[PDB]
């Protein structure tokens, strides 16, 4: 997609290896915010948004936290406290034609800047100056969006970059897209080290007569520790005690 | 509506001579867009001067631009032989149209 | 038309599980015995503004009120979110759509989905993109005006649309009035019970006896004098003063100078 | 400052702001601050819940908080 | 280095049309405006009208409209404008004048094309 209409996709109740992505050497660009990719392939969140564009190359660096530019301005802006993962490569093979791929459109010109996550894909002309346009084009009223020459003899800086932004979100919730490994037995009434959907800690697990809303998940103590959880796979509420312990 | 341009402006070598432009309230006295050209016999149009006073890259310092009221006006000092050529001023004139002057020759007397 | 809004307006602020804790948090909440217009459908579906967050309710015999209209011209220039939900089907979609002069009911797309007596009360904010809706539905027997009481509404869907959103506008069903509330950034104490109900709540801006509950982290405060907060006269203008020198630095003949 | 009898007998409350005039802000000018909402009552009691500067409140006669 | 190379000479007769091409190189064809200026010989300068390589949109002078034709094809940057219902005062060298605003119609040109000599002969 253009990088004005940059492409959503939520995903969602499925399993991914992250492992493998990082493995790839496809990627000239790899950076993580908030999680490191090493562990990426241990921890389970409840929904992947995975937004897709293209730009050139001496604009990937706008596709971080706290960026200027025409293209995190006006097109599309991360948040400050953006958690999640940058991926690009140049994609010069895929997306430059002999005589110019004019079909990657980028917004140029628009009255403020962008909210995180924000999408503007509208063709109002933009009233530059005092009079207003009335939607015609011309002098003081431009067209928001400039097409990208994109050909294969140009400049690395301004060949094509398929641009792959992985946020993460931690919604108090049923973690359903998780990395890898297989599920175990669950042993009650026992010390043991668990991980339920990526919330790990150690504690005996016991039956509880808490009654959890269908949408609640995790219940959490005054000190901001867990307190119970929802099984997965049976949907029964589980209370955490610490593991015995005392002075000598 | 065209611009109102004097038929001939000419000077001696060395002296400062002065191309009028005078348009409208709706044109020349309505926008800060004014321009200015330079046409030697057969050759393609040369800009001069852009926005009534700016200066694009190249143009020599002697070749000013200005405005008052709905006639602009090019200033050409030191004269020089080179400079023999005929001017054209431009300007916005509304509703997404530009409009030319009736051109001016420079002629090194 | 006006009514008292009470104490309506108060929804779980996330999806933690909690029980017997005052939890204090931060959230766009309806503001406590505020003023909310309300409207009429007997013998009237303007556009509303939806400024930071729109609290909505609505009071039905025969479902007449089945759906919502949010965006900016509503014309088919832009992305509307549309919410329809027809007998058993709840529809949502984000297209262009073309309304209607006068949009009703008889008796470019980036997303779709498909699934008095009764009060139903919602919450619509959008946060950094997210179209967060709440919901609770409750039964009641009155005609008059909206039941006094408290009742928390559970976050059912969010929706990550990245829509602005500034006007609002209701689907009636032609051949049940509804409230328009505000949402303001105000700091609530909210009352866990042993099941994890929310009873009560404070309104910690509502006034100097909800901030000293909201100070002390309690519904009860004990006969005395509190210190609960500091009184701070704000500015009303800013003041830019600057020598008035015209003068450009000459920075041009520095960086693009001849010679170096 | 909040200055109020308990819950469980009234939720009036009288507000004190402290060190400031009855300026930038039933009004009760003292040296503790503006106290407002309490109302001024010429004679004296036992002090019940203290103010400052002297200067004490409670709740009392159709009952009100009185400085 | 930009460049506008035009077609070649045409000579019409009246009533007939024409259609003078004017392709662009050395720069990002749709990120500047593109004008149409024609020059009688011997006599001034006479704007004809603009075209956004971009959005393809257009704006005509009063004098031409019903007879010009301004289109462009962005796969060959290239600019074309045609011209109806053709008479002898029409006898031109007609030229495609680059806007120097970027992705801005300011009427200021800094490249224009060698021109395309149209005759309309009795
Ligand atoms: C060519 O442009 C003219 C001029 O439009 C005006 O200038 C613009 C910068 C903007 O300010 C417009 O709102 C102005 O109207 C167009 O003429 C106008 O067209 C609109 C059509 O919606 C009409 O409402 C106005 O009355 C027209 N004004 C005049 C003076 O004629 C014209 O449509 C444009 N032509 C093309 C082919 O694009
Ligand atoms: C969201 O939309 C509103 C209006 O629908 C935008 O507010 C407008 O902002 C422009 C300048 O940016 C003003 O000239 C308009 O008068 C405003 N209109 C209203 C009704 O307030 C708002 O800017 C949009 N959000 C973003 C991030 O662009
Ligand atoms: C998954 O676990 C549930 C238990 O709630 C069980 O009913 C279901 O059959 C299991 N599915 C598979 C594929 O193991
Ligand atoms: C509510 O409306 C009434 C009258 O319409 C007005 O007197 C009162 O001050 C309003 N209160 C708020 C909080 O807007
Ligand atoms: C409800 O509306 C949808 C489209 O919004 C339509 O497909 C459906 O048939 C309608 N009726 C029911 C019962 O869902
Ligand atoms: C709708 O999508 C098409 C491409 O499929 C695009 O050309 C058009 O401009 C879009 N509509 C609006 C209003 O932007
Ligand atoms: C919690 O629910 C039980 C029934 O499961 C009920 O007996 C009890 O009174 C409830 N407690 C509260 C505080 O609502
Ligand atoms: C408050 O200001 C007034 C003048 O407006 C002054 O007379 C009075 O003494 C001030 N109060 C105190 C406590 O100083
Ligand atoms: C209180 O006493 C003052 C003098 O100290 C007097 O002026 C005022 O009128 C008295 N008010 C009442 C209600 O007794």
């Amino acid at each position: 997609a253009s990088v004005y209409a940059w492409n959503r996709k939520r995903i969602s109740n499925c399993v991914a290896d992250y492992s493998v992505l990082y493995n790839s050497a496809s990627f000239s660009t790899f950076k993580c915010y908030g999680v490191s990719p090493t562990k990426l392939n241990d921890l389970c969140f409840t929904n992947v948004y995975a937004d897709s564009f293209v730009i050139r190359g001496d604009e990937v660096r706008q596709i971080a936290p706290g960026q200027t530019g025409k293209i995190a301005d006006y097109n599309y802006k991360l948040p400050d406290d953006f958690t999640g993962c940058v991926i690009a490569w140049n994609s010069n093979n895929l997306d430059s034609k002999v005589g110019g791929n004019y079909n990657y459109l980028y917004r140029l010109f628009r009255k403020s800047n962008l909210k995180p996550f924000e999408r503007d894909i509208s063709t109002e002309i933009y009233q530059a100056g005092s009079t207003p346009c009335n939607g015609v084009e011309g002098f003081n009223c431009y067209f928001p969006l400039q097409s990208y020459g994109f050909q294969p003899t140009n400049g690395v800086g301004y060949q094509p970059y398929r641009v792959v932004v992985l946020s993460f979100e931690l919604l108090h919730a049923p973690a359903t897209v998780c990395g890898p490994k297989k599920s175990t037995n669950l042993v009650k009434n026992k010390c043991v080290n668990f991980n339920f959907n990526g919330l790990t800690g150690t504690g005996v697990l016991t039956e509880s007569n808490k009654k959890f809303l269908p949408f609640q998940q995790f219940g959490r103590d005054i000190a901001d520790t867990t307190d119970a959880v929802r099984d997965p796979q049976t949907l029964e509420i589980l209370d955490i005690t610490p593991c015995s312990f005392g002075g000598v | 509506a065209v611009l109102t341009q004097p038929p001939s402006a000419s000077g001696s070598p060395g002296q400062s001579v002065t191309i009028s432009c005078t348009g409208t309230s709706s044109d020349v006295g309505g926008y800060n867009y004014v321009s200015w050209y330079q046409q030697h016999p057969g050759k393609a149009p040369k800009l001069m001067i852009y926005e009534v006073s700016k200066r694009p890259s190249g143009v020599p310092d002697r070749f000013s631009g200005s405005k008052s009221g709905n006639t602009a006006s090019l200033t050409v000092s030191g004269l020089q032989a080179e400079d023999e050529a005929d001017y054209y001023c431009s300007s916005y004139a509304g509703s997404n149209h530009w409009v030319f002057g009736g051109g001016t020759k420079l002629t090194v007397l | 038309a006006y009514t008292n809004s009470f104490t309506r307006g108060v929804y779980y602020p996330d999806k933690v599980f909690r029980s017997s804790v005052l939890h204090s948090t931060q959230d766009l909440f309806l503001p406590f015995f505020s003023n909310v217009t309300w409207f009429h459908a007997i013998h009237d579906n303007p556009v509303l503004p939806f400024n930071d967050g729109v609290y909505f309710a609505s009071t039905e015999k025969s479902n007449i009120i089945r759906g919502w209209i949010f965006g900016t011209t509503l014309d088919s220039k832009t992305q509307s979110l549309l919410i329809v939900n027809n007998a058993t089907n709840v529809v949502i979609k984000v297209c262009e759509f073309q309304f209607c002069n006068d949009p009703f009911l008889g008796v470019n797309c980036t997303f779709e989905y498909v699934s008095f007596k009764n009060l139903r009360e919602f919450v619509f904010k959008n946060i950094d993109g997210y179209f967060k809706i709440y919901s609770k539905h409750t039964p009641i027997n009155l005609v008059r005006d909206l039941p006094q009481g408290f009742s928390a509404l559970e976050p059912l869907v969010d929706l990550p649309i990245g829509i602005n959103i500034t006007r609002f506008q209701t689907l009636l069903a032609l051949h049940a009035a509804y409230y328009v509330g505000y949402l303001q950034p105000r700091t609530f104490l909210l009352k866990y019970n042993e099941n994890g109900t929310i009873t009560d709540a404070v309104d910690c801006a509502l006034d100097p006896l909800s901030e000293t509950k909201c100070t002390l982290k309690s519904f009860t405060v004990e006969k005395g004098i509190y210190q609960t907060s500091n009184f701070r006269v704000q500015p009303t203008e800013s003041i830019v003063r600057f020598p008035n020198i015209t003068n450009l630095c000459p920075f041009g003949e520095v960086f693009n100078a001849t010679r170096f | 400052s909040v200055i109020t009898p308990g819950t469980n007998t009234s939720n009036q409350v009288a507000v004190l702001y402290q060190d400031v005039n009855c300026t930038e802000v039933n009004v009760f000018q003292t040296r503790a601050g503006c106290l407002i909402g309490a109302e001024h009552v010429n004679n004296s009691y036992e002090c019940d819940i203290p103010i400052g500067a002297g200067i004490c409140a409670s709740y009392q006669t159709s009952q009100s908080i009185i400085a | 280095q930009v460049q506008l190379v035009q077609s070649g000479a045409e000579v019409k007769k009246p009533g007939a049309s024409v259609k003078v091409s004017c392709k662009a190189s050395g720069y990002t064809f749709t990120g500047y405006y593109m004008h149409w200026v024609r020059q009688a010989p011997g006599q001034g300068l006479e704007w004809m009208g603009w075209i956004n390589p971009n959005s393809g949109g257009t704006n005509y002078t009063q004098k031409f409209q019903g007879r010009v034709t301004m289109t462009r094809d962005t796969s060959i940057s290239t600019a074309y404008m045609e011209l109806s219902r053709l008479r002898s005062d029409d006898t031109a060298v007609y030229s495609c004048a680059r806007d120097m605003a970027f992705s801005m119609v300011r009427g200021s040109f800094d490249y224009w094309g060698q021109g395309t000599l149209v005759t309309v002969s009795s």
